[PDB]
RNA sequence: CGACUCUUAGCGGUGGAUCACUCGGCUCGUGCGUCGAUGAAGAACGCAGCUAGCUGCGAGAAUUAAUGUGAAUUGCAGGACACAUUGAUCAUCGACACUUCGAACGCACUUGCGGCCCCGGGUUCCUCCCGGGGCUACGCCUGUCUGAGCGUCGCU
RNA sequence: CGCGACCUCAGAUCAGACGUGGCGACCCGCUGAAUUUAAGCAUAUUAGUCAGCGGAGGAAAAGAAACUAACCAGGAUUCCCUCAGUAACGGCGAGUGAACAGGGAAGAGCCCAGCGCCGAAUCCCCGCCCCGCGGCGGGGCGCGGGAAAUGUGGCGUACGGA
RNA sequence: GGCUAAAUACCGGCACGAGACCGAUAGUCAACAAGUACCGUAAGGGAAAGUUGAAAAGAACUUUGAAGAGAGAGUUCAAG
RNA sequence: AGCCUUGAAGCCUAGGGCGCGGGCCCGGGUGGAGCCGCCGCAGGUGCAGAUCUUGGUGGUAGUAGCAAAUAUUCAAACGAGAACUUUGAAGGCCGAAGUGGAGAAGGGUUCCAUGUGAACAGCAGUUGAACAUGGGUCAGUCGGUCCUGAGAGAUGGGCGAG
């Protein structure tokens, strides 16, 4: 009776999609992530999964602004300049 | 114009059961 | 007709947004061509047409921006949009003036004992 | 186990020892940045002598090595007091000063005075203002001859 | 909105509106039944603009 | 040899520079001689294929002394597409067969007001190295 | 379930339109591998998480 | 003789070893050594004529402007493009733009309720109602403003 | 009662700033094991290491002796060779374990409070004038406002200094 | 009580060069739409998968069969 | 001054042989681009096992089985094709605590229409919750939204290396 048949009782989740980091870790009783632990503002992450790390850190994701600060790096971020016109 | 095929994907099983059911007490 | 943002910068601001307002109604015109069914010939100027959109209203903010950081060219306090904007501990330095001070007991010690050219004999 | 006969060594290698391994195959690339930078800077330095400041004459301490004579640090104040150089005047012309140094002696003192002397002479000092000469600056012909001394200034030799 | 609709169809087709009945669709859409004042046709408000 | 520390000799990453290559590069890799005729005309050895051009094939299958206009320039694939060079399909419809830029002469360019400028580059940087010999 | 939020109907509606197969014409391109799309999913088999 | 079985060889299948390739890794070295409230990293959702993923981008959405280049992109359409009253395509990228959540900032997290100020319809300042824009997080520094005290006083 | 100071303390969507979160190979501050070794095990070892928390920079930290020495004396810090598997620690078992000197890479010093001297001789802020203007400054005005005598600036700091 | 570059460190980041290294069960988990597909309520776990040919020239057309499938024919130096 | 598109590696071989052996050399075939002899150098260097690892394949075997809940039959149509689809006629079951008619959680397009017969639906299918094309969910009054319940949770304060 604890297997098969207690199998079937399953029908209220536990978790949700978490609004910071997309996953379905958010415990609705608990009102906070166990993949990020939103509602506290530090981004929780361990040293003791190496692995867990690499699937989020800078480069996993669109980088929209550190592909482009990366880019006005190499010229000590210029401003208000244009080339000479034709 | 040459027509495709199709695929259609399925989780892979694994065989970890082990009923143990049976029994050889001989003390 | 090729819309080329060269001559739009000549254009005054209704002389821009009326010509913003006839390629939005094109292209309404186009987005119900695409659904009704329509030629290729029109079905592809949707591509030419939201570019123009886009032509346009890159020349309307540009514009904007240049009389906006001109209306503030010598002024104190400018919208942090006219802000020279680098990185942060870019923008939290210290002044090439503040760099550049010094206290008045080494605007004397650099004074009295400069660093001398010299040579030595071999 | 221990084998017939041999030695009761004992090896340090009872920490994680791999982690903390250091290797060494950037020191040819380190012969090289230390070069470039040591050319750059005797490029800087464009008359002034490579090495730098000249040092003084020192005995050592700890009877192992006290009949050997080294460089020092810097001329004690007394020496340079003796030798009649400004202590705040002497580090701009290539003149080492300390001023923690004592002296307990006096054919040390009088040797490291001899030195400012042997080098206060030797020195090739050029004026201020170029298109102007000055009183305590070597003539127009030296400065067209003063060239750049490689190693140290007036070597130390025992 | 239902209010933006309104007063964003009597701006592109010029056409007084009765009522607006709008349900998000699966596809992510929101389709959006408009419904002409009485005397308004319509038949022949999709005939000008090209649905027909 | 090649003695400058940053150029890359390595196989695979010229072999990677080359298939990844932008396209505006991708016309300069697609050059072509040419012929001997223009050659000692402009001083010029080579010149990035252009479409309008008039070239004739000598490596190949179709290698002859037929001339023909370069019908298209398949950058993309690294290829050419000339008048008369073509096959035919199974059905019957025929197909240009790709040439590469390298395995073609040019014995008419089309002189543009861009390909003028090309021309005489090519030849002031030429006759600057002939009086840095001479 | 019939009590949707739009977060989900909308993840849903978006989980719909990443359901299609490959078009056609999109493996007569040149540098070509995709045989089929491979990240297809139905509803009875693959649960969509959630 | 016939069947079946075993062995060897021929060819044929199942399978994908071996070899030959390699726009991938591993390691060593060099130069620089730069994120964020002017909204970072990450996530969500959107955008292609035909588009699912990857990639690119953000309602200006497989990109706008500028400059260099100088004739293509291509899977098919279609469409630009005297190549010079003017510039297809790529690369560069300094101008402009950059949806929602996120340190995430009006209060909450359903996408819900607000308050203030200024515009436009509504009105004709009549508050109503609708649309648009700007504001409204916490600590903290310098000064301003308004205050509290049978705190210490001085004079009426 | 009122008025006016000062101190202490609140309130602002007050004018103008600042912090927060991410990355984390290297670095700084704390917290901190147990596998294992000892042919068992408890002190020791693993190890001030793994995990944990906080904070940075392109390097960080350290740094111009309340030092080393016992010499005929050396003279900031950091780094390498060497000292040295040494002195020493340790159920003196297992094991652990530096520094000084010396040769090198580099090389650089300084600054306050205090004690005194000077009419606060000092500093921040707003308004206007001209420039500079994409690292918010220079010069001039303001019986303009503040900070500060419960101490601002100049000389001056142990090498002595006035 | 306070400041202070250089020599020094760097399995993260950008951009590079190299190798007595491996050569698709190896080398990173990942040469490929890989931290993807998939599993787990979660923390997390996590693959398999490179090669037609020089060029698609990727077999028109005839034929049996409903079709898959064949038999001819043709492409190619080669469909062995 | 090695071999090679006048055919390298690899693999197959009732072919010729060498060596005690590890192994090797020739011939024929297949294949299509690289390979070896010697003197030294280096090593992730030789497999029959490890209830070894990964992949592939056999005998078992056309075998076990495709047996819980009473039951099917006739004619016609579509179709290449019918025990299984559709219509009609019989006979039966469920027998209002249902095999009926509607909802909550959960699923997420499974809904509806047309077509397809490759794969799947443990026989077959002309059928399907399969596949491919397209459609479809309309609110002042139905719910959410609001209020509190058990309880969760800021500020003040306290504690805390954090
Ligand atoms: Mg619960
Ligand atoms: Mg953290
Ligand atoms: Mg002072
Ligand atoms: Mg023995
Ligand atoms: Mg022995
Ligand atoms: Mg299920
Ligand atoms: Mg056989
Ligand atoms: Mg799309
Ligand atoms: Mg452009
Ligand atoms: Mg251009
Ligand atoms: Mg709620
Ligand atoms: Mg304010
Ligand atoms: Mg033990
Ligand atoms: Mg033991
Ligand atoms: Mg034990
Ligand atoms: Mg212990
Ligand atoms: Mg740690
Ligand atoms: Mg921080
Ligand atoms: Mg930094
Ligand atoms: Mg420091
Ligand atoms: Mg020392
Ligand atoms: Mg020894
Ligand atoms: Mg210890
Ligand atoms: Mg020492
Ligand atoms: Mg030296
Ligand atoms: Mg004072
Ligand atoms: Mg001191
Ligand atoms: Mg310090
Ligand atoms: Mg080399
Ligand atoms: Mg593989
Ligand atoms: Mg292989
Ligand atoms: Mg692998
Ligand atoms: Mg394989
Ligand atoms: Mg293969
Ligand atoms: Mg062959
Ligand atoms: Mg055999
Ligand atoms: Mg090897
Ligand atoms: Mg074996
Ligand atoms: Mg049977
Ligand atoms: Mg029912
Ligand atoms: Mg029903
Ligand atoms: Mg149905
Ligand atoms: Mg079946
Ligand atoms: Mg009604
Ligand atoms: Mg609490
Ligand atoms: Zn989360």
């Amino acid at each position: 009776t604890k297997g098969t048949s207690s199998f079937g009782k399953r029908r209220n989740k536990t978790h949700t999609l978490c609004r910071r980091c997309g996953s379905k870790a958010y415990h609705l009783q608990k009102s906070t992530c166990g993949k990020c632990g939103y509602p506290a503002k530090r981004k929780r992450k361990y040293n003791w999964s190496a692995k867990a790390k690499r699937r989020n850190t800078t480069g996993t994701g669109r980088m929209r602004h550190l592909k482009i600060v990366y880019r006005r790096f190499r010229h000590g971020f210029r401003e208000g300049t244009t080339p000479k016109p034709k | 114009f040459v027509f495709g095929p199709t695929g259609m994907p399925g989780p892979t099983p694994s065989g970890t059961n082990v009923g143990s059911s049976g029994r050889s007490p001989s003390v | 007709a090729k819309i080329k943002a060269r001559d739009l910068r000549g254009k005054k601001k209704e002389e821009l947004l009326k010509q913003l307002d006839d390629l939005k109604v094109e292209l309404s015109q186009l987005r119900v061509a695409k659904v009704t069914g329509g030629a290729a010939s029109k079905l592809s100027k949707i591509r030419v047409v939201r570019k123009s959109i886009a032509r346009v209203l890159t020349v309307i903010n540009q514009t904007q921006k240049e009389n906006l950081r001109k209306f503030y060219k010598g002024k104190k306090y400018k919208p942090l949009d006219l802000r020279p904007k680098k990185t942060r501990a870019m923008r939290r330095r210290l002044n090439k003036h503040e760099e550049s001070l010094k206290t008045k007991k080494q605007q004397r010690k650099e004074r009295l004992y400069p660093l001398r050219k010299y040579a030595v004999k071999a | 186990a221990p084998s017939r006969n041999g030695m009761i060594l004992k090896p340090h290698f009872h920490k994680d020892w791999q982690r903390r391994v250091a290797t060494w195959f950037n020191q040819p690339a380190r012969k090289i940045r230390r070069r470039k930078a040591r050319q750059a800077r005797a490029r800087r330095i464009a008359p002034r002598p490579a090495a730098g400041p000249i040092r003084p004459i020192v005995r050592c301490p700890t009877v192992r090595y006290h009949t050997k004579v080294r460089a020092g640090r810097g001329f004690s104040l007394e020496e340079l007091r003796v030798a009649g150089i400004h202590k705040k005047v002497a580090r701009t012309i290539g003149i080492s000063v300390d001023p923690r140094r004592r002296n307990k002696s006096t054919e040390s003192l009088q040797a490291n005075v001899q030195r400012l002397k042997e080098y206060r002479s030797k020195l090739v000092l050029f004026p201020r203002k170029p298109s102007a000469p000055k009183k305590g600056d070597s003539s127009a012909e030296e400065l067209k001859l003063a060239t750049q001394l490689t190693g140290p200034v007036m070597p130390i030799r025992n | 909105n239902k209010h933006q609709i309104k007063q964003a169809v009597k701006k592109l087709y010029d056409i007084d509106v009765a009522k607006v009945n709008t349900l998000i669709r699966p596809d992510g859409e929101k389709k959006a039944y408009v419904r002409l004042a009485p005397d308004y046709d319509a038949l022949d408000v999709a005939n000008k603009i090209g649905i027909i | 040899m090649k003695f400058n520390p940053f150029v890359t000799s390595d196989r695979s990453k010229n072999r990677k520079r080359h298939f990844n290559a932008p396209s505006h590069i991708r016309r300069k890799i697609m050059s072509s001689p040419l012929s001997k005729e223009l050659r000692q005309k402009y001083n010029v050895r080579s010149m990035p294929i252009r479409k309008d051009d008039e070239v004739q094939v000598v490596r190949g299958h179709y290698k002859g002394q037929q001339i023909g206009k370069v019908v298209q320039v398949y950058r993309k694939k690294y290829v050419i597409y000339i008048e008369r060079v073509q096959r035919e399909k199974a059905n019957g419809t025929t197909v240009h067969v790709g040439i590469h830029p390298s395995k073609v002469v040019i014995t008419r360019l089309k002189l543009d007001k861009d390909r003028k400028k090309i021309l005489e580059r090519k030849a002031k940087s030429r006759q600057v190295g002939k009086e840095k010999g001479k | 379930s019939s009590h949707k939020t739009f977060r989900i109907k909308r993840f849903l509606a978006k989980k719909q339109k990443q359901n299609r197969p490959i078009p056609q014409w999109i493996w007569m391109k040149t540098g070509n591998k995709i045989r089929y799309n491979s990240k297809r999913r139905h509803w009875r088999r693959t649960k969509l998480g959630l």
